[PDB]
């Protein structure tokens, strides 16, 4: 199916304490593959999979280079943040950027980002087209100007549709493996008396891969949305995924209810009834 | 793979 | 922004006891991302937990797995205890098989 290249660095000052801590981490899709720490010792871009340690020196040095460059204009720009809304330098902020981008089955471009936030919120987002961007306020249209001016979209447009989709395109092969599975969930269902009157139905997803899944309550076969209770979908930390919805059910209506999966893991939707 | 450099900060 | 952390605690595999497991702890949507997580052994704080790198979702906000091995028995309880700026006391967790 259809894959994805992300990139998530985050830099965050510390006034007094020296320069500002900046982490970066890649994923492929719901796999992470490498991580740069600033604080650390290596200095290096790091392998944080299997498939990625067959990688020559050419590649952990230019990689290494390109992060540490990012960490330094990350650097300047928390100060330049600063200045544009006037803010103390005795006060933290954070500073996080996302790129990469989104492929189809046959491995051919399909979407590509590159965007900002500037303590939370949006700062500066290129544009689907890549060719304009979204300044949120007033100190990021000043950013936007600049960056209209310096053909900063074209040259983000044509990492996106040339490196970013290669970089991919060679992953998804090297660790063909690994992220060209898919791991079906294992689902089952858990019972539990609150009182005498009613009773908690539980609805599990173990041991699926990727993350994107749906679990829906049906009773008679109607949706129970603002009934349901769902947690955020966990990693398991083996490389898998879990999630679970629970509905509170009258005592003797159990049998009511059905409960709804769907996983790209999963050729059609289940269908679990207690 | 890692976009190249970029300067022209904010 | 400011975003309160979601909490939870459970184990990589269903609970066995006397088989050795994971504890996990996954804390997400919180913001800033400065923040303490401890992995409690019937009220003490377990000692080399790791973590995964420090990451984030679409909304920004910032998510982190703490997890330790650990051999579940019948007796022995768990729980997660986190600090952040958004919490006015150390918001703890127990582990609990059905959740």
């Amino acid at each position: 199916g259809s894959h994805s290249m992300r990139y998530f660095s985050t830099s965050v000052s510390r006034p007094g304490r020296g320069e500002p801590r900046f982490i970066a981490v890649g994923y492929v899709d719901d796999t992470q593959f490498v991580r740069f720490d600033s604080d650390a010792a290596s200095q290096r871009m790091e392998p944080r999979a299997p498939w990625i340690e067959q990688e020559g020196p050419e590649y952990w040095d230019e990689e290494t280079g390109k992060v540490k460059a990012h960490s330094q204009t990350d650097r300047e720009n928390l100060r330049i943040a600063l200045r544009y809304y006037n803010q103390s330098e005795a006060g933290s902020h954070t500073l996080q950027m996302m790129f990469g981008c989104d492929v189809g089955s046959d491995g051919r471009f399909l979407r590509g980002y590159h965007q900002y936030a500037y303590d939370g919120k949006d700062y500066i987002a290129l544009k689907e087209d890549l060719r304009s961007w979204t300044a949120a306020d007033m100190a990021a249209q000043i950013t936007k100007r600049k960056w209209e001016a310096a053909h900063v979209a074209e040259q983000q447009r044509a990492y996106l549709e040339g490196t970013c989709v290669d970089g991919l395109r060679r992953y998804l092969e090297n660790g063909k493996e690994t992220l060209q599975r898919t791991d079906p969930p294992k689902t089952h269902m858990t019972h539990h008396p609150i009182s005498d009157h009613e009773a908690t139905l539980r609805c599990w997803a173990l041991g699926f891969y990727p993350a994107e899944i749906t679990l829906t309550w049906q009773r008679d076969g109607e949706d129970q949305t603002q009934d349901t209770e769902l947690v955020e979908t966990r990693p398991a930390g083996d490389g898998t995924f879990q999630k679970w919805a629970a509905v509170v059910v009258p005592s003797g209506e159990e049998q009511r209810y059905t409960c709804h999966v769907q996983h790209e893991g999963l050729p059609k939707p289940l269908t679990l009834r207690w | 793979l890692y976009a190249s450099p970029q300067l022209e900060g904010f | 922004i400011q975003r309160t952390p979601k909490i939870q605690v459970y184990s990589r595999h269903p609970a066995e006891n006397g088989k050795s497991n994971f504890l996990n702890c996954y804390v997400s949507g919180f913001h800033p991302s400065d923040i303490e997580v401890d992995l409690l052994k019937n009220g003490e704080r377990i000692e080399k937990v790791e973590h995964s790198d420090l990451s984030f979702s679409k909304d920004w906000s910032f998510y982190l797995l703490y997890y330790t091995e650990f051999t579940p028995t019948e007796k022995d309880e768990y729980a997660c205890r986190v600090n952040h700026v958004t919490l006015s006391q150390p918001k703890i967790v127990k582990w609990d098989r059905d959740m």
